[PDB]
């Protein structure tokens, strides 16, 4: 199921709790939200303070609260009042672009990478009434293009420039408290560096952690997937795709991952956890001048409804401004010979 | 400057004036028309010809490059060139610098397809692209004793009339405005009163009578009622006659000339007797563009209202320009000493005998000193610099 | 505590603030402010072929250069830019519909504030003069300064302005202190302030 | 038009307007013109001390008494007679009109006038035509330095009189354009066995000791002209074209670089059309 | 005081983590006619850490040396026989060829790159594309 | 030919690899954006520069990075007039070079034209149709240079047969 | 600009809104007698050939509503004495053509209708009435004169010339 917003890039996106509202960037400065009106969709909302095209947007699902970052260093944490969103500035303390931003699933506070080869961790005082950040420094050594958070809220991956995949701890103690063990490690300070991948080439374009969060993924720019689950001693599985890089990824199930990327179709990816490898059981989107759904490249991926534990939809917006609903079970029906898991 | 004098073409909607530099007049006005054949193998974009050799031409189409001073064909403008160059003037390319007039507003990129032309094709030592308004006010130093390259330019062509102020040198391109009349709407103006009462004007001679009672018996007059009761009243000393022949039976038909002769030109102050979409009287328009200029350019503007093109030839033209222009600017002083002691405006438009080509005699004149060889691009510029060079023309004189 | 370099529309200033109050000794002015790149602009867009006068498109080329106008970083590089290719063209409406188009015109306007002589002011570039502002300064608070550098004005809005100065400021350090010391260069603590409000 | 003509316009044009009111009894107009021609050659139409009623012709030719030394002056006398009298100071040749003295027919005078340049030329040629026509053999070779770099070398033989072109391409690229000419000039004499041979040199000289220029943009084309090209009935067509191969030469080159343009128009014309289509 | 790059001596810039196959086996499977050996044997140990471009090249040769002794129609066969891993070895090699023609070598190196453009897919160009450390 | 086929085949993969691009906002200088692949402040940006050659003389060099590609060709030359043909037409294009915005205004050293593909014109244009302009490119300037090289020996022929015709 | 007209006094009469002008004639109708050897009617035919270009004209007194019905009534007579020989024909023609019933201010068919008040009551209409019909007898009578030339069956091509023409594009017909 394909519409489209508009021709231009769909820089991000972001759905509210119940999936009746989605948040997208228009290549602009702007966040427009839209909802869904019978089978029509109908622009609800304008979120006009960035300064700069928003690179990152996320949705807290239970405080229905919005946070947006941008190329104009800034970060914007937007409230509902009434029938309009009110922004808050958030100081990043950085002095590049922002690329990144994500709620932890606890809602207390949310991670923005940037330019500036640092993690900005943030999480509000109700004492002096606003945001602060900690930062995530060493040993990130170029620009943090994405983050995804660990079921616990502590565990961080981030995916960067300087082609590495890492888990950082990003315990706030004045907001939670002392993360129960993990197979990641025990102790977990402030910016602690938990995992790091091995590879030297391609710039880590997405990451993601499974449900469970005991296994990580991500997609680099040398066309390759990979996965490192703690159970394995941290082992990590890698498969070299024939096609071009993908660009973003997500766990449907403990053992499968969906991706996209510049080839502008979802492919399938499973782990066998007994053998450790990971295989390709892809290309969902099976039939400008183009046979898939999307006429350029697919830049986000997000999952609908189910978890990451039992996916029944996901969504995919792209470069070529279309947003994109898939369901796994209508998948498997026109095509019999695939797996998941 | 050396030995040859520089090559000089102004190339206009109806007609390019080109010559050598230091002449008075144009050694050649003709029709800026080509006509040529309608895959091109062997050299059959040599077969073609310009100005008058190419009006008729029974096995060949005529073409016009250039609407309203713009230039909407390249590939034939080039072509016009090389007759320009090789049949008329007789001239080495290689031996003379140009100088090129442009159209008001004419864009960069049109500047650099103009020396690309030059340049890359006859290998011009030097080149420089004027802007047609300061030609003009050099042309008007020829008087009517303090030069000035500062005022008001009224050219009226064959295209658009333009009214371009002019602050040293150099055009206040917001500012410009157009008039939706020229040449070629008065002679159509008067082809129609002549079809509404002289009988036996051959129709494909229509234009060709109208255009010559244009040009030989038009005038401004001061008062329309009184200009046409002295007709009505004594009709022998108005009333004029022209004869043809009749292109077919070669029979000689003749025709009276009459109101034409000041409707004609009329048109420029009362727009609305022809054209149903404008009626700005041309005296507004200069008075609108000059209020629209810095205030302290103002005054010297309207004191040097100078004219230019074949257009403004008109006997009286200037007179009927300055006194309405007068009005319209005594009486908007009127109502604030009312209102309310603005010191008076002194308007003043120039007519000189250079006119018809004035943009051609200030460009040959200007062709003609020192300065003019320092302010051209050379061709070697042009090659290691790039053809943006070509983008600016330092103003001077 | 820190020193601020304000630049608006008529002058630009450097001055340095101590413990609470401005120390009117040691602060200076540079005649080379907001308006002066305007005009600037005007002189450079006439060279590339567009009729615009002085005194009538004044506010117009302001809009263009508030729009379109920044701060190069390394000058040699966006001079490349502009002759090898045409990634820095943006087109421009003007109040009469004919579009215009500006390259290099962008960065050449403002570089005039690190470098006046092109718009024949006799100086030495906002940049070495936050330097000399500096280095004349006590050597006590010094480093202090030298941390507290913050950005104030309409004229220091320029995409990459404090980023230059950065630049700068290190270039002038490493030959004006560290002697050539490319070693010691790692421990010149230059934080430009430059925030939203 | 693909051959240069021999005439002047503004001379021919210059001189009928003014014998078409002097023919009308009008009061003569002041006329004051100067121009040029190919080859550096410098023109001047103009009122003697005032005297409206005389008109003027004067061209001036930096070589000119090179071909003085070849019966320029003889063959001048010949052709304009009384209209021939001193020439005008800066110039070599001038021509004199009474606008209150002209022949019935002005065609022919006016004709001639246009043809100024020509005549000029025309010397040299009927010269050496004239050395084979009697079989004077051993003459020296004339020399002529029609332009300040280049070059024409006429010699007669036996039977055979041979004009050679020291020309230059300014342009680096106009000397490969020009070989291309040249090539075909060289095999002109497939399609007409008859006509002249033309021979070509690249950077040296053909062999026929003298202060010949050398480099890479300079060639020599070479006409052997036969006596059904010299003889007294041919021989006026056949100066009419020699003297004008060089910029007739220099004149298809450049005409060549605008045809060109008309294609590199058309074809990025097409390539914007294409990248335009890949726009969603 | 401008002619200098501060940026070289940034501790913020990029540092990447900082050989050869066998002739006589090569060889000995070349002169033997058993290509599809030949081309295996050359793809092993490449190069891809030392810093000595003269290795790097010795070893770019020998595996050069290798496609051209092939036939046409040999190619897909030994390139059908070689682990995803190789073919992307052998991707990398193709267009360190390109950089040397030489006869009608660079006519057969596109007739390789075309094989292995089949076997390994775009993904092994990609990956020609992104690698720092390389041949 | 017999080789035609396969260079251009084998150029065209690589630009599928190459022209695989996103908005990227300068890591070196506040709220700047400038194309990687023309700065080359930033070495983990930039990709491995690669070659795809025919023979001796045609070539293409393809140079990617995260937000833009530079693409250089050395067209095919035969001879003198091929060689000038060629300057004069890739002079042309290059001096219009803001209306093709994907064209660079100078070649880089060695190559007879260049483009400067950006993550913009990626966004605006389908990716797999500019792949498909620069390969449609590469083949019509070699018949243009082709059918000039023609268009110039039919006039030489004629021009030199009209002027010895008349003796 | 297009011509007004000078004969609006401060003691002129109204009919509407049109000024009821004096007028030399020896045909009947309200019309006040004449002092001055000039009348509406005069201006009218004076300015005639120069007003009927204008396409805008703007009124300044009710005396130019009067003006601009003679004006636009001229181009009725015209297009009659156009097609006919002699001036006594053009005379008779005249008579009828005054005698016609055009359109007055405010039934369809006048032009103008938004310039032109209609009468307010039955007495106006029928003065309006016969105050029109006058002006286009005595002006209709003094046209014949001066389109006919010394030499009738002559509709002087000086006038006829002015037929297809319309004042402010507009018509009575
Ligand atoms: N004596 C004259 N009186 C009135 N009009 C004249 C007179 N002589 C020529 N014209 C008219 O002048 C017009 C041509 O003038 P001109 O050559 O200045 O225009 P142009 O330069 O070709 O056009 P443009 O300036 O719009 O590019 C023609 O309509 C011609 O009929
Ligand atoms: N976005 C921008 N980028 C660059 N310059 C800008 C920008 N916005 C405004 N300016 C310029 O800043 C100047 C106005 O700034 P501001 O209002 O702070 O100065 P001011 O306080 O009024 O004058 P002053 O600081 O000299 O007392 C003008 O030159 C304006 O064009
Ligand atoms: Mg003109």
């Amino acid at each position: 199921a394909y519409h489209s917003f508009l021709v231009e890039p769909i820089s991000c996106h972001a759905w509210n709790k119940d999936r009746t509202q989605i948040a997208i960037c228009p290549n602009n400065h702007e966040v427009h939200i839209y909802e869904k009106s019978g089978n029509k969709w109908v622009q609800v909302h304008e979120l006009k303070e960035h300064n700069g095209q928003v690179t990152g947007v996320d949705w807290a699902p239970d405080s229905n609260r919005i946070v947006t970052c941008g190329t104009d260093r800034n970060a914007y944490v937007w409230t509902l009042k009434g029938r309009t969103w009110k922004p808050t500035l958030v100081i990043l303390r950085i002095n590049r672009a922002a690329r990144c931003v994500r709620w932890a699933p606890n809602e207390k506070k949310f991670a923005v990478g940037s330019g500036s080869r640092v993690i900005s961790i943030c999480y509000f005082e109700q004492e002096n009434d606003w945001w602060v950040c900690k930062h995530i420094k060493k040993p990130i050594r170029s620009t943090v293009l994405s983050l995804d958070w660990h079921p616990n809220s502590v565990l961080l991956a981030a995916g960067s420039c300087d082609f590495k995949c890492r888990i950082f701890s990003a315990y706030i103690k004045e907001v939670e408290e002392r993360p129960a063990p993990t197979p990641w490690g025990s102790k977990m300070p402030f910016g602690e560096l938990m995992f790091e991948s091995s590879s030297s080439c391609g710039w880590v374009h997405g990451v993601c952690f499974s449900a469970n969060g005991s296994r990580v993924a991500w997609v680099s720019h040398d066309s390759t997937v990979c996965l490192a689950d703690a159970d394995k001693k941290m082992a990590v599985a890698t498969l070299a795709s024939e096609t071009l890089p993908l660009l973003a990824v997500t766990f449907i199930t403990e053992s499968s991952l969906v991706a996209a990327g510049h080839d502008c179709f979802p492919v399938l990816f499973t782990y066998d956890s007994a053998a450790g490898k990971l295989s390709f059981g892809g290309r969902l989107d099976v039939p400008a001048g183009l046979d898939s759904l999307h006429k350029n490249s697919v830049s986000q991926i997000s999952v609908l409804s189910g978890g990451k534990a039992k996916c029944s939809q996901f969504c995919t917006t792209g470069m070529d401004g279309g947003m994109s609903i898939w369901d796994v079970r209508s998948l498997e029906s026109a095509l019999k010979d695939l797996k998941i898991v | 400057a050396g030995r040859l004098p520089a090559c000089v073409v102004d190339c206009g909607t109806g007609y390019t004036k080109l010559g050598y530099a230091g002449n008075t007049e144009p050694q050649f006005i003709i029709p800026s028309c080509i006509a040529i054949k309608e895959v091109m193998k062997g050299v059959d974009d040599l077969d073609f010809f310009i100005g008058d050799e190419a009006i008729e031409k029974p096995t060949y189409a005529t073409k016009w490059p250039i609407r309203h001073g713009i230039v909407e064909d390249w590939d034939l403008m080039e072509r016009f060139m090389e007759q320009v160059i090789f049949k008329y003037l007789r001239a080495e390319p290689e031996d003379h610098y140009f100088l090129l007039t442009e159209p008001p507003l004419n864009t960069p990129e049109n500047r650099e397809y103009t020396a690309e032309i030059m340049f890359e094709s006859f290998n011009v030592p030097g080149l420089y692209i004027a802007v047609q308004a300061v030609l003009a006010l050099a042309a008007s130093w020829t008087s009517r004793g303090e030069r000035t390259l500062t005022g008001t330019v009224i050219d009226s062509g064959d295209g658009v009339t333009h009214v371009i102020p002019v602050a040293e040198g150099y055009v206040i391109g917001s500012c410009i405005k157009h008039i939706p009349i020229a040449g070629r709407d008065i002679t159509y103006f008067i082809q129609q009163l002549l079809r509404d009462r002289e009988v036996g004007i051959p129709p494909e001679q229509s234009l060709e009578t109208a255009k010559a009672v244009k040009e030989r018996y038009s005038y401004v007059c001061p008062d329309l009622v009184k200009e046409f009761n002295k007709y009505d009243t004594d009709g022998s000393k108005w009333i004029k006659q022209y004869t043809g022949i009749n292109a077919i039976s070669k029979k000689e038909f003749s025709i009276d000339v009459g109101y034409e002769r000041f409707l004609g030109p009329e048109i420029f102050f009362h727009p609305e007797f022809a054209n149903p979409d404008f009626t700005q009287p041309i005296s507004e328009v200069v008075d609108e563009v000059i209020q629209n200029c810095p205030i302290d350019v103002r005054r010297p503007l309207y004191k040097n209202i100078v004219l230019s093109g074949g257009s403004t030839m008109f006997r009286d033209f200037g007179r009927r320009l300055q006194r309405d222009l007068k009005r319209t600017v005594d009486a908007r002083l009127k109502l604030s000493e009312e209102l309310s002691k603005p010191k008076p405006i002194d308007v003043q438009v120039i007519t000189h005998h250079m006119q018809r080509y004035a943009v051609w005699f200030g460009g040959s004149m200007l062709a003609s000193t020192p300065e003019f060889y320092q302010v051209c691009h050379t061709k070697k510029d042009y090659e290691e610099i790039g053809p943006s060079i070509c983008r600016h023309n330092p103003v001077f004189g | 505590t820190g020193v601020v370099v304000d630049s608006g529309d008529g002058v630009t200033h450097i001055c340095p603030v101590y413990e609470g109050f401005s120390l009117p000794h040691l602060t200076r002015r540079l005649d080379i402010a907001g308006r002066d790149i305007t005009r600037y602009l005007i002189k450079l867009l006439l060279l590339r072929g567009y009729a615009f006068n002085h005194s009538a498109d004044f506010e117009t080329v302001r809009m263009i250069k508030e729009k379109l106008c920044y701060v190069g970083y390394n000058i040699e590089q966006e001079q490349k830019l502009a002759l090898e290719t045409t990634v820095l063209v943006e087109s421009y409406t003007l109040p009469d519909g004919r579009i215009i188009k500006v390259g290099g015109e962008r960065f050449e306007a403002p570089e005039a504030l690190f470098q006046p002589h092109l718009i024949n002011v006799e100086g030495v570039g906002v940049a070495e003069l936050l330097f000399n502002t500096i280095q004349a300064a006590d050597i006590d608070t010094r480093s202090e300064f030298y941390k507290h550098i913050v950005l104030s004005g309409g004229s220091t809005m320029y995409p990459g302005l404090p980023s230059r100065l950065e630049r700068e400021l290190k270039q002038l350090y490493l030959e004006r202190v560290l002697k050539g010391d490319v070693e010691k260069l790692s421990k010149f603590k230059i934080r430009i302030e430059d925030p939203p409000r | 038009m693909i051959l240069l003509e021999v005439n002047n316009r503004i001379i021919e044009e210059t001189l009928a307007l003014k014998f078409e009111n002097a023919a009308a009894g009008n009061k003569p107009e002041a006329v004051e013109v100067t121009f040029a021609d190919f080859d550096g050659v410098l023109y001047h139409i103009s009122n003697p001390n005032g005297d409206k009623t005389k008109v003027m012709v004067s061209i001036s030719l930096k070589f000119y008494k090179e071909l003085q030394a070849h019966g320029a002056d003889e063959l001048l006398k010949r052709v304009y007679g009384s209209y021939l009298v001193n020439p005008e100071s800066g110039y070599n040749v001038s021509l004199l009109y009474d606008l209150e003295n002209l022949p019935a027919s002005k065609d022919s005078i006016v004709h001639q006038a246009g043809m100024l340049k020509r005549n000029c030329f025309a010397s040299v040629f009927e010269k050496y035509f004239q050395f084979q026509e009697e079989g004077k053999e051993g003459e020296n070779r004339a020399v002529i330095h029609y332009r300040d770099d280049e070059t024409m070398y006429v010699e007669s033989k036996k039977d055979r009189v041979t004009v050679v072109f020291s020309t230059v391409f300014k342009d680096d690229d106009d000397v490969v354009i020009g070989k291309v000419f040249m090539q075909e000039f060289k095999e002109g004499r497939r399609a007409s066995h008859t006509a002249p041979q033309v021979l070509f040199s690249h950077r040296e000289p053909p062999l026929e000791d003298t202060d010949a220029a050398v480099g890479d943009n300079i060639g020599y084309i070479t006409f052997v002209l036969f006596p059904r090209h010299t003889n007294a009935s041919a021989r006026d067509n056949t100066i009419n074209l020699i003297h004008t191969f060089r910029d007739y030469l220099h004149y298809h080159i450049k005409c060549s670089k605008a045809y060109i343009h008309t294609r590199m128009r058309a074809k990025t014309s097409d390539f914007l059309k294409v990248l335009n289509r890949a726009r969603p | 005081f401008r002619k200098v790059d501060v940026d070289e001596y940034d501790e913020n810039k990029f540092v990447d983590e900082d050989a050869g196959p066998d002739e006589g086996e090569v060889d000995s499977c070349l002169r033997q006619g058993n290509m599809t050996a030949a081309l295996q044997a050359a793809l092993k140990n490449p190069p891809i850490n030392t810093k000595s471009q003269a290795v790097k090249d010795r070893a770019g040769s020998i595996v050069l040396k290798v496609l051209i002794s092939f036939k046409a129609n040999d190619i897909e066969k030994a390139v059908q026989s070689l682990d995803k891993n190789g073919v992307d070895l052998l991707m990398k090699y193709i267009y360190k060829g390109f950089e040397s023609p030489s006869d009608n070598s660079s006519a057969v190196l596109l007739q390789w790159h075309e094989k292995a453009l089949a076997a390994g897919g775009v993904g092994s160009i990609v990956r020609v594309l992104t690698a720092r450390k390389t041949v | 030919t017999a080789t035609l086929r396969p260079y251009l085949s084998a150029v065209r993969a690589t630009l599928q690899a190459a022209l695989c691009l996103e908005n990227f906002s300068s890591q070196v200088v506040e709220r700047h954006n400038k194309p990687e692949v023309e700065v080359r402040s930033s070495k983990e940006l930039l990709l491995q520069p690669v070659t795809i050659s025919r023979n001796e003389k045609e070539k293409v060099l393809i140079e990617g990075s995260i937000n833009s590609v530079r693409v250089s060709i050395a067209v095919k030359q035969a001879d003198e007039i091929e060689k000038i043909l060629c300057h004069k037409f890739m002079r042309f294009m290059m001096m219009r070079a803001e209306n093709f915005f994907i064209l660079r205004r100078k070649p880089v050293e060695g190559y007879d034209i260049s483009f400067l593909i950006t993550n913009f014109h990626t966004e605006q244009m389908y990716k797999h149709k500019l792949v498909d302009f620069v390969i449609h490119f590469m083949e019509e300037i070699d018949k243009e240079i082709s059918e000039m090289k023609l268009s110039v020996n039919a006039r030489a022929r004629i021009v030199a047969e009209e002027f010895l015709k008349n003796f | 600009p297009a011509y007004h007209s000078s004969l609006m006094d401060p003691d002129t009469k109204l009919i509407g809104n049109m000024a009821l002008l004096p007028i030399r004639s020896q045909f009947k109708g309200p019309a006040p007698r004449e002092t001055k050897d000039t009348d509406i009617v005069d201006e009218a035919i004076y300015y005639f050939k120069a007003n009927v270009f204008f396409k805008n004209y703007e009124i300044k007194n009710e005396a130019d509503r009067t003006l601009i019905y003679i004006t636009l009534y001229i181009s009725e007579c015209l297009k009659k004495l156009q097609k006919c020989n002699s001036k006594s024909q053009g005379e008779k023609e005249m008579y009828t053509l005054g005698i016609t019933n055009f359109p007055i201010p405010g039934e369809p068919g006048f032009p103008l209708n938004a310039i032109y008040a209609k009468p307010a009551n039955k007495q106006e209409d029928e003065v309006m009435r016969a105050y029109l019909q006058q002006l286009r007898q005595e002006t209709g009578l003094r046209l014949c004169e001066k389109v006919f030339d010394p030499q009738n069956d002559k509709p002087s091509k000086w006038w006829t010339c002015f037929v297809k023409r319309q004042f402010m594009n507009k018509s009575l017909s």
